[PDB]
């Protein structure tokens, strides 16, 4: 049980630095320009809303 | 129960003070009653046989 | 799965709404930073960092608003986004933290999942008035035959525990906790008092301790501890106790009853000065913040013991403060001896002569005290506060030629001193109490020899068991000696005086 | 939006990462079982020690 717990903590830590490699792949991508797009308009939606 | 036991012999030790060349046969009483008290805290450190497996 | 939990948590992250008050830092040193923006702040409200450190604002000044960082210096940096939570601080209060270490913030250290809360509490609720509360009438049993005889304890009342440096001070306390498993076991709310430990400045290898202690006795399930570690940030020392208290004020509020232990306010004292000192608020007395007076105040009369309009409820505490070379003198214990009711003094040197608990009678006090002792107790134990106050005065005549009468209070006081001596970490019901402090009232523990002290007890207390637990289960019920119980109680230590 | 992008980026191009069971057995500590039933020698068997102990102590009751 002890190392099962372990062998958890352990996955979740390698599944966190694949998530830090995945954030630079997006940050790679033309989405990167297509998001701020997403933000622009649902900004415009928010402060239409105030 | 176990008191029946004990209780006799803790009586027999105090009557085997009213009886001398009989030095020694207290001691083995005592080695009795140590012993008597030794399974049943053998018994009450007891891990059940069985493995936890309905939670564990 | 892994995988599945991850992506629950990254599913719960979605979408937001206007930040209402940026600020953007203009200086961060000290952990003060001070911020330009903020304007409609209010006092010691919970600001939010862009590197997510969270803060209080103690200061509100003319054009710059000075926070206060919870968090380490490191992460926060020059002008930086100083979102504005909006909440002043507050902290769950519910019944879910019975059984979760949590610190300040109500996080769990311990990962005992999210916290179930019925509410969300101030932390600077102001306690209750002169009519919003009734009277001391209620025992509280610590289980150490001293505590509950010498100094009865009772409830909602204060009392210290102060005393010298690591002599196990945190031990004293704990074995309170552990007493209170009996009664607690126990189905009557009026038998339910749900402790909380507030650990102030202390080590997480400190907490760990406690925290399998307390396991190890079963103890949690009324028990919160709320822990401010060593590593823990001046802010949240300094707002550990006030929201401890909080915790304590919502079943003090449902008319339960509980037990808030402080320990130790001289780290909350230190904190206070950190903060003060740091944000260059006017200094004073023994380099102490001038408004510590103020700071101890305010925690120690949230204590109260609650109205019948109020529907009688209780939050006893026991605050520990930590003398430095038992000086009394010294001003932070100067200032707490004055705002409590009663103290109890552990010395030492006591505790050097074995004697443990170390308490030391003469310095031991209770202003409430035996006005919440148990019936019972109160009657077998006038005797006792006498027998020992002469023994005080007759030891030094211990170096000869001795009277008889000084030799018969030698006698009587050595035994007494022993009879009182008791292993820490196992506490000793009430029942078990009285027959004890009987035998010595009537004087048959003094022809039993002092080695052989420690050996009666034990004895005597299996003997009562064997004999009559019949006369235990009355004392524990009845709670009040009628004559042929003391007749048979005095016959009873014959008895067993004879074996 | 991003929460999207991460969303299906981090669940879709690694779910778990690699683990192997083997591997555990190594670090944890293996069953092994006790060593005898025993069975307790037979004490004091016959009247070898009684006719010693008669003779031994032929001790009287004062």
């Amino acid at each position: 049980v002890r190392y099962e717990a372990s062998l958890r903590q352990l996955e979740q830590r390698q599944l966190a630095k694949s998530v830090i490699s995945r954030v630079q792949s997006e940050l790679g991508n033309p989405k990167f320009q297509e998001k701020v797009l997403q933000q622009s308009i649902s900004e415009i939606e928010q402060l239409l809303s105030k | 129960a176990k008191s029946a036991a004990n209780k006799l012999d803790w009586a027999k030790v105090i009557s085997s003070l009213r009886i001398t060349g009989s030095t020694a046969t207290q001691l083995s009483s005592f080695k009795k009653r140590n012993d008597e008290a030794r399974r049943q805290l053998l018994e009450l450190q007891s891990q059940p046989t069985e493995v936890d497996f309905s939670h564990y | 799965e892994v995988s599945s939990i991850l992506e629950e948590r990254i599913k719960g992250v979605s979408d937001e709404a206007n930040l209402n008050e940026t600020g953007r830092v203009l200086a961060v040193g000290d952990g003060i930073a001070r911020v330009f923006g903020l304007n409609n702040i209010q006092a010691e409200e919970l600001v939010e960092f862009s590197s997510g450190v969270k803060g209080m604002a103690l200061n509100l000044e003319p054009g710059q608003v000075g926070i206060v960082l919870f968090g380490s210096d490191r992460l926060v940096k020059e002008g930086e986004l100083v979102k504005r939570t909006g909440n002043i601080v507050d902290v769950p209060v519910g019944p879910g933290l019975l059984g979760r270490v949590v610190d300040a913030l109500g996080n769990p250290i311990d990962g005992k999942g999210p916290i179930d809360a019925a509410g969300r509490s101030r932390a600077q609720v102001k306690a209750p008035g002169i009519l919003p509360r009734r009277s001391v009438h209620e025992p509280v049993q610590t289980g150490l035959k001293a505590v509950d005889a010498l100094v009865p304890i009772g409830r909602g009342q204060r009392e210290l525990i102060i005393g010298d440096r690591q002599t196990g001070k945190t031990a004293v306390a704990l074995d309170t906790i552990l007493n209170q498993k009996r009664w607690n076991n126990g189905s009557d709310e009026s038998k339910k008092l749900y402790c909380v430990y507030v650990a102030v400045g202390q080590k997480r290898s400190t907490v760990a301790q406690l925290v399998q202690t307390l396991e190890q006795h079963d103890a949690m399930k009324y028990s919160i501890i709320v822990a401010a570690t060593a590593s823990e940030a001046a802010p949240l020392q300094y707002l550990a106790p006030f929201t401890a208290a909080s915790i304590g004020e919502w079943f003090r509020d449902n008319g339960k009853h509980a037990l808030i232990v402080y320990d130790d306010l001289s780290k909350q004292a230190v904190a206070y000065r950190q903060l003060s000192l740091l944000l260059r608020r006017p200094p004073g007395r023994e380099a102490y913040p001038g408004d510590v007076f103020y700071l101890h105040s305010r925690l120690l009369e949230r204590a109260a013991k609650l109205s019948e309009k109020e529907g009688s409820g209780s939050l006893t505490a026991l605050p520990v403060i930590e003398t430095q070379g038992g000086d009394v003198s010294a001003y932070i214990p100067t200032n707490v001896i004055s705002i409590t009711d009663g103290q109890i003094f552990l010395e030492a040197e006591l505790f050097y002569k074995g004697i443990r608990p170390a308490i030391n009678v003469g310095l031991s006090v209770s202003r409430v005290g035996s006005a919440a002792q148990v019936k019972a107790l109160k009657q077998v134990a006038g005797s006792l506060k006498l027998f020992l106050a002469q023994y005080r005065e007759v030891a030094a005549f211990a170096q000869s030629d001795l009277d008889a009468s000084t030799k018969q209070t030698l006698v009587r006081g050595e035994r007494l001193t022993q009879l009182l001596k008791q292993n820490q970490y196992s506490p000793l019901a009430t029942e078990e109490q009285v027959p004890l402090i009987y035998a010595g009232v009537n004087g048959h523990l003094d022809g039993i020899e002092l080695s052989r002290i420690g050996e009666f007890e034990s004895s005597f207390l299996s003997y009562l068991k064997s004999n009559h637990n019949e006369l235990l289960t009355e004392i524990r019920e009845k709670g009040e000696l009628s004559k042929e119980l003391l007749a048979s109680l005095k016959s009873a230590t014959e008895s067993f005086v004879a074996t | 939006n991003v929460i999207q992008d991460l969303y299906l980026r981090e669940l879709k191009d690694t779910k778990l990462a690699p683990s192997t069971l083997q591997d555990a057995e190594g670090n944890v500590k293996p069953w092994n079982p006790p060593q005898k039933p025993n069975l307790p020698e037979l004490e004091l068997q016959g009247p070898e020690a009684l006719k010693a102990y008669t003779e031994q102590n032929v001790e009287t009751a004062h």
